[PDB]
């Protein structure tokens, strides 16, 4: 490397290189990444904020872009391939202007000003409908989640699905990651019908005896959070008994089990009513559980401790300690409930009910899996955009309002910073086109008529993935939220300006 | 991605000539030959002396040559217009628009500018009525090297070459560079450089026994020929006779003492002597009588004949003359006068009647800097004509190609197909010819070209300001100057059809593909 | 040759510093020994982080800490002062001037130079404690290392140093001090009296106007378990005497109140929630948290003795901010030590930052504004900067070239150029052509206006006046900087073959 643009175009390449593990993950068709563990473990993301933090970057600017990409992420999340984008190819369409020689700090001032100047268009040009209070825009809001679920083509349960979302993610449920409010899926059964569940529960129970008749509907059971286990061939005395009767060697069975149900006598009697374990749970031990008027859920994921956490109100008891039933977290609602073939057992309702999860059964593999991604999107969408006093048009329309109205600006301004906002503008106009790639590989065609008839007249249009052609997009119910709009292209161009503002790498091994 | 090569090659061949563009342009090293090294800074010259062996330089530059040949100058600027958006287009085939898309956009392009540069920015041959401006503004720019004494230059031209009109089609208003004789002198002043409204010369003094040096209601359109040294030779070195080529020399030089007797009989006083006089006869007949000149310039002599609507050729066979002269050449000048004019002894006339022709007489110092003034005169007066001959005009520099730049990527942006980055990204390339300049101005390019968008914008943008779309550079500059004050022009005709031939040249290098 | 590859070292120094010179100056990152990646500005820290090799460089480096060590403001100019006058070094001996008379030139040059800038001095800060004026004058190093926070920064500097100013012989740079808050707006930071620290605080909020408090770097310990042979014990004794121990630990604390008075304590070890009931009981404070450097200056500070010792209060450490209070401004609860009286009254700013990588930046920045309000302290003067002094200096030192005969005039000639080639360096680094502004500029300096400096906000070569812009620069610490650089340029440039 060498000092400024030798250095500077370097890092020009550094970032078109940590865009290019982000630059065909844009759109929620876009193509997904298999990414390869040190340890030899495949994981699979579509979303660029995982890339980017299971990916292991080492170069400076990439460096730089990546930790902006993450901070964007700690904002919203999905913004993180947004922001590297447009840094990106700010980058780009800066390289033949500073590759001639001009000082990069004029394009640090150009790009402040032309980002102030958008900021100040975004508040100028977003509009307001919320006024979610009435029937008509809680519907409005099911249609958003509609469009934002489209690929299922689904009849009128389009709709229930999208009703069901907003209403789970409505009752009572704050920003937050939204992981506590995910989903699951289910083989067998009809799609039109699914459990809206109330809070979150276990996946599938056993075979035991003691699952047909288990005690449903518990009224308000206490709940007991626990980790180790009782099963079979796990523990046994090694003692020795010389014969003197017969009644004599059942000291060394009883030895074998008797802290064991002690143990178990005990923890139940705790104060609990109602017990969970991570670890499996032997069929015997469950039977002595219905001993104890009781039932007991083994095998539990860690993730059920966590909803546990922050929704029933628990707290870990993780062995015999604890026979209190202070510590203990409390249910309204239990049951289970075989949805299909789905052994799933029920305990919900909450002293919080952050989660009120949901479980999809629709007798298939491909379509709920680009389900859970879409039903994700959506119930994140609209929680973002009801915070923000304003939401603006997206999926490339504001993009393009921007870009117009940024190069109506630049070849307006005089100096040199003019054809600086025009390659502004024009990288600005990647989204779109990366939108367009992703989608079909037809950018241009589509990309040539979209910016003309934008600029016949002052409208909202951009590209409709559904079906390659110009759509309403506001209208349309495909929305970004204004206020992360801002924020969206703040951290991209602050990255931007940040990244090649500097000349030299400087290492001191 | 052989026209990819193409389009280096190009971009090579364009790079060759863009350091020679505008008047501050950069002279070329160019060798078609190793005895000798050209230099040079005329594009039409660089263009046709080199040559490029690759064949799309060739054929880039055949249609340069052909625009230079059917429409005059402009070639530099076919060239450098041409490839530029020859390597914008290959910028858009690698974003995968096809070279059809964008030849079927740069020819709506090139239709859009034809039809827009002919409507909205043009002058009616009028030069809006500020002929007595744009012409002073012009003089100054044509002319940096005289400086200080400036308006008398243009305050002269614009009525000498308004004096001046030519016959042709229809009788276009075309008023050629040899319409004004340029006399180049020095001695006086350098304040003054008195014009003649009609034309001027030198004759014998003395010998002056005829009415030219005062007023002559008529004059002539004669040639005139005195000899004694063996100028007209009727018999030839055939035979030997030793005493037999000597008499016809002396009864030749006495034959012609009658014709001029013949013709001073008739006088009209104005007597012009044809070439070929020995200088022994120039020193003979200063005493042994002649009414002759020394053989002043025929070129001069040629345009006084079609500056006074007789040629002696249309009575006599020849420019000697043996047989008698009709009265066809009787002149019909208004006024002859001689005075010590200049401090010099020339003979002036006045507008002489039918065709006519103008002339100067220079009021100089010293021998370089009239030079200098002779060669700017020459300019202005060329210039002038290139303006007025265009009989339409263009504002000059890089005003019309910002305007059509700015006026064409708004086009674009209101097209709507797939050649649709092809209208605003032929206006983004057309920029070169002001980024060129400014180049080439010893200024940033970057600054000067966004200065000339700003105002094209702004006056094409808000009606208000309509005469802002007359703005562009060509020479150094710190402020991009107005072409309604200033008057740095081009033909409209010559421009339009250089650009025209640009765009075709460019689809003629894009329709080959592999 | 060997002076010339000598040279060459500082040229290279000078072209690295030369980018990130003044306001709009290009930013750089630098990489900690540690791989840690940050952006900054300060080119002393680019130094600190940049291995010198050669000598010569080193040389320039250990002359730009000298600098740190008399005025921190300027630091950077006599880094690439000195690499431009070893440019024009290297030129006269391309020349063929002997080294002797380039020093001799360079030296009485600078002398004049050193008693020609007083007569430079345009005004003085004739009105320190004034908000007013001290803002304005902390402004232009403010710009220098940060351009986007010019008044705000320049205001808080302003208003805590002007409380650090009672006793009006002098002051101690260190009674202004930096804290940290993080994930916080940059334009949300305040000036509080006395060391304030983020983390939080054991036991109730007391806040005694009379703690003399406890000091000590770590008076607890993490978690530890005994294993009876290679496997673990099991009993909790080991525990329930610990709690007890702390238990009357303290009590003998609220025992030794007596003795040493203190209300807080300071530590680096965790305590638990028994410590928190023990403290509420006991009605005191401790600070579970803070980095060696925070503890090991805290400990200087208060002028007592720190040890992590398991021990109740002594004797020998008298808290010297007795008056010890919390705060929460900032939506961010602090600590805060504080004393009354005005002599040595320390006070902090309340950094807030949401990127550690521009806070320190902003570390870096405020530092340079305490230096430069020291050099304020200590002479009052100012010196038209930005430009217009280097240009005023060299346009007297070419006077002299031009008046004074001898084989120094090259010297003189080139020092002058040296000093002319600041500015252009500035404009290099604003984003404008160099020759045309220097010329504008030189053009201008040749009569009427003796102060006139360029505007680095401007796109076209522009010239404008520095005093109605109030971008001034210090009178001693310019001297001070062209001192050391021209010291250093001719050591560096008298050695003729660096030896192994
Ligand atoms: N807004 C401004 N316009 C012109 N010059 C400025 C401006 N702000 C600061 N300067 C000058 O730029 C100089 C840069 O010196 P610098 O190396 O940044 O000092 P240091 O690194 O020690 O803080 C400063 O001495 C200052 O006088």
């Amino acid at each position: 490397s060498s000092q400024g643009i030798p250095q500077l175009v370097s890092n020009i390449s550094a970032c078109q290189v940590i865009a290019e593990a982000v630059r065909t993950t844009l759109g929620p068709r876009g193509m997904d990444k298999l990414i390869v563990d040190g340890r030899g473990k495949a994981t699979i993301s579509n979303d660029g904020a995982t890339i980017l933090k299971l990916l292991d970057v080492v170069h400076p600017a990439a460096k730089t872009l990546v930790d902006i990409a993450k901070s964007q992420d700690a904002e919203v999340g999905d913004g993180t391939t947004s922001v590297t984008l447009l840094a990106a190819e700010f980058l780009k369409q800066v390289k033949p202007y500073v590759e001639e020689g001009l000082h990069p700090q004029i394009i640090i001032r150009a790009f402040r000003t032309a980002t102030q100047l958008a900021v100040n268009k975004i508040k100028e040009i977003a509009v307001t409908v919320k006024k979610a209070d009435k029937v008509e825009q809680r519907k409005l809001l099911e249609k958003c989640a509609m469009t934002a679920l489209s690929s299922k083509l689904i009849s009128q349960q389009k709709a229930f699905f999208a009703k069901m979302v907003v209403d789970a993610v409505m009752m009572l449920d704050d920003l937050l990651q939204l992981k506590m409010i995910g989903i699951k899926k289910v083989q067998g059964g009809a799609l039109e019908d699914s459990q809206l569940v109330a809070g979150v529960a276990f996946k599938k129970t056993f075979s035991y005896a003691g699952f047909e008749m288990q005690p449903k509907k518990y009224h308000n059971p206490k709940i007991a959070l626990l980790n180790v286990e009782l099963e079979l061939k796990a523990e046994k005395d090694n003692a020795e008994i010389r014969v003197h009767t017969v009644e004599d060697y059942q000291a060394i069975v009883d030895a074998e089990w008797n802290i064991l149900y002690d143990k178990l006598e005990k923890i139940h009697h705790s104060g609990a009513k109602v017990v969970l374990s991570k670890l499996p749970i032997g069929d015997v031990a469950t039977q002595y559980f219905a001993d104890r008027d009781m039932f007991c859920a083994g095998r539990v994921p860690e993730e059920d401790l966590k909803r546990t956490m922050m929704a029933c109100g628990g707290s870990i008891q993780t062995s015999v300690n604890a026979l209190s039933a202070d510590v203990l977290g409390r249910c309204q609602v239990f049951e289970e409930t075989q949805i299909g073939g789905e052994r799933y057992n029920f305990f919900t309702g909450c002293p919080k009910a952050k989660t009120c999860t949901f479980i999809l059964r629709g007798g298939a593999e491909q379509f709920m899996e680009e389900t859970e991604r879409s039903l994700h999107d959506a119930i994140m969408i609209v929680r973002r955009a009801i915070k923000n006093d304003s939401v603006v048009a997206g999926g490339g329309a504001i993009e393009m309002e921007l870009s117009k109205y940024l190069r109506d600006y630049s070849r307006t301004i005089p100096g040199k910073q003019q054809l600086l906002i025009g390659a502004y503008a024009k990288a600005l106009e990647i989204i779109p086109r990366q939108l367009c790639d992703n989608a079909g590989f037809d950018a241009t065609n589509i990309l040539n008529k979209l910016r003309a008839r934008h600029a016949q007249g002052g409208t909202w249009y951009g590209v409709d993935i559904n079906n390659e052609d110009i759509a309403d997009n506001f209208e349309a119910f495909v929305w970004e939220p204004a206020m992360v709009r801002i924020n969206a292209l703040t951290a991209a161009s602050e990255a931007a300006c940040l990244i090649v503002s500097v000349d030299e790498t400087i290492k001191n091994p | 991605t052989i026209r990819s090569q193409n389009v280096m090659a190009a971009a090579s061949i364009a790079n060759i000539v863009k350091s020679s563009l505008g008047p501050v342009g950069l002279d070329k090293m160019l060798v078609d030959d190793i005895g000798d090294v050209t230099i040079t800074n005329d594009g039409a010259t660089i263009l046709k002396l080199l040559e490029v062996e690759h064949p799309a330089a060739k054929v880039l530059c055949e249609l340069a040559d052909l625009q230079d040949k059917e429409v005059g100058d402009g070639t530099t600027s076919v060239v450098i217009i041409a490839a530029e958006l020859l390597k914008n287009a290959d910028e858009l085939v690698k974003q995968k628009i096809h070279p059809t898309s964008v030849i079927s956009g740069y020819r709506l392009a090139c239709k859009e500018a034809v039809r827009y540069i002919n409507e909205n920015l043009i002058v009616n041959t009028d030069e809006l009525g500020r002929d007595c401006l744009i012409n002073a503004a012009k003089t100054s720019m044509s002319s940096k090297i005289i400086g200080i004494n400036g308006d008398f230059f243009a305050n002269m031209v614009v009525d000498a070459v308004l004096a001046i009109k030519y016959t042709d089609i229809r009788g276009q208003p075309r008023y050629p560079v040899n319409s004004v004789n340029i006399l180049k002198a020095h001695g006086r002043s350098q304040m003054e450089s008195m014009l003649i409204s009609g034309y001027a010369l030198n004759c014998v003094v003395g010998s002056q026994g005829m009415p030219k040096r005062i007023v002559n209601a008529k004059i002539a359109c004669l040639d005139f020929s005195l000899q004694k040294t063996k100028m007209k030779l009727g018999v030839q070195v055939v035979i030997t006779d030793p005493e037999k080529l000597d008499q016809i020399r002396q009864r030749e030089s006495d034959i012609t003492k009658e014709r001029i007797q013949k013709i001073l009989a008739t006088g009209a006083n104005v007597i012009l002597t044809t070439g070929g006089i020995d200088d022994m006869c120039l020193k003979y007949f200063v005493e042994a009588g002649a009414m002759a000149v020394r053989r002043v310039l025929k070129r001069d002599l040629k345009r006084i004949a079609k500056a006074s609507g007789a040629t002696i050729l249309s009575t006599l066979a020849n420019l000697e003359g043996e047989e008698t002269f009709e009265a066809a050449m009787l002149g019909q000048a208004e006024e002859v006068v001689q005075e010590r004019i200049c401090d010099d002894e020339l003979i002036l006339i006045k507008n002489t009647k039918a065709r006519t022709s103008a002339s100067i007489i220079l009021r100089g110092a010293n021998d370089f800097m009239c030079d200098e003034m002779e060669r700017s005169l020459h300019d202005a007066l060329c210039v002038v004509k290139r303006v007025l001959e265009s009989k339409s005009v263009v504002p000059g520099g890089g005003a019309v190609e910002a305007a059509l730049s700015i006026y064409l990527e708004n086009y674009a942006t209101s097209m709507g197909s797939r050649e649709q980055l092809a209208i605003a990204e032929f206006a983004r390339s057309l920029l070169v010819i002001p980024n060129t300049l400014a180049v080439n101005a010893a200024q940033d390019s970057t600054d000067l070209v966004a200065k000339l968008r700003a105002f094209h914008n702004e006056a094409q943008v808000n009606p208000e300001r309509k005469n802002l779309k007359w703005i562009g550079l060509d020479l150094s500059n710190g402020k991009p100057r107005d072409n309604k004050q200033a008057g740095v022009f081009e033909p409209t005709i010559v421009k339009v059809k250089s650009l025209k031939f640009a765009t075709e040249a460019a689809i003629t290098i894009l329709r080959i593909d592999d | 040759e060997a002076v010339y590859r000598n040279i060459q070292a500082c040229k290279e120094l000078a072209q690295t510093t030369r980018t990130a010179y003044g306001p709009n100056g290009m930013n750089k990152m630098v990489i900690n020994h540690l791989e840690k990646l940050f952006v900054t500005n300060d080119a002393a820290t680019i130094l600190r982080e940049l291995e010198v090799q050669h000598p010569a460089a080193k040389m320039i480096v250990m002359a730009s800490h000298m600098q740190e060590q008399e005025v921190g403001d300027g630091t950077n100019f006599v880094l690439v002062f000195a690499g431009a006058l070893l440019e024009l070094a290297e030129e006269l001996l391309r020349i063929g001037l002997s080294v002797s008379e380039v020093i001799e030139g360079y030296e009485i040059a600078c002398r004049k130079a050193h008693e020609i800038l007083p007569n430079l001095v345009c005004c003085s800060a004739k009105n320190l404690r004034d908000i007013d004026e001290v803002s304005s004058l902390l402004r232009t190093s403010i710009m220098s290392k940060q351009y986007g926070n010019e008044v705000f920064l320049a205001k808080l500097i302003a208003q805590a140093c002007v409380s650090i100013f009672p006793d009006s012989g002098h002051f101690n740079v260190d009674n202004i001090r930096v804290c940290k808050i993080l994930g916080s707006g940059i334009s949300s930071s305040s000036v509080l009296h006395g060391m304030v620290f983020k983390k939080e605080t054991e036991g109730d909020v007391t806040s005694v106007k009379d703690a003399k408090i406890a000091v000590y770097s770590c008076p607890f310990d993490g978690m530890i378990t005994e294993t009876k042979g290679t496997v673990l014990i099991k009993t909790a004794e080991e525990l329930m005497n610990f709690s007890k121990g702390e238990e009357n630990l303290m009590d003998a604390q609220v025992k030794a109140i007596a003795d040493t008075g203190a209300n807080v304590v300071v530590t680096g070890g965790k305590v638990a929630d028994m410590a928190l009931h023990y403290a509420n009981k006991y009605n005191i404070m401790l600070v579970r948290l803070n980095s060696k450097w925070d503890l090991r200056r805290l400990c200087k500070t208060v002028g007592a003795t720190a040890l992590p010792r398991l021990t109740p209060p002594v004797l020998e450490e008298m808290g010297h901010c007795d008056s010890v209070y919390l705060s929460e401004v900032g939506d961010t609860q602090v600590v805060v030590f504080k004393h009354e009286k005005e002599d040595g009254a320390i006070s902090t700013i309340v950094l807030r930052g949401s990127t550690d990588n521009l806070m320190d930046d902003i570390e870096r920045a405020v530092d340079d504004g305490v230096n430069t309000f020291k050099v304020l302290t200590r002479d009052k003067r100012l010196v038209p900067g930005g430009g217009a002094t280097e240009i005023e200096l060299a346009k007297q030192i070419t006077s002299y070239g031009e008046t004074c005969p001898g084989l120094e005039q090259y010297a003189i000639k080139k020092f002058a150029e040296a000093f002319e080639a600041i500015p252009r360096a500035l404009a290099e680094n604003s984003g404008v052509k160099a020759n045309e502004v220097i010329s504008k500029l030189y053009a201008v300096h040749q009569e009427g206006n003796k102060n006139v400096g360029l505007d680095i906000e401007a796109e076209v070569p522009a010239v404008k006046d520095m005093l109605e812009a109030g971008i001034l620069d210090t009178y001693l610490g310019k001297y001070w900087a062209i001192k050391l650089a021209t010291n250093a340029a001719v050591t560096v440039l008298r050695v003729d073959q660096i030896i192994m």
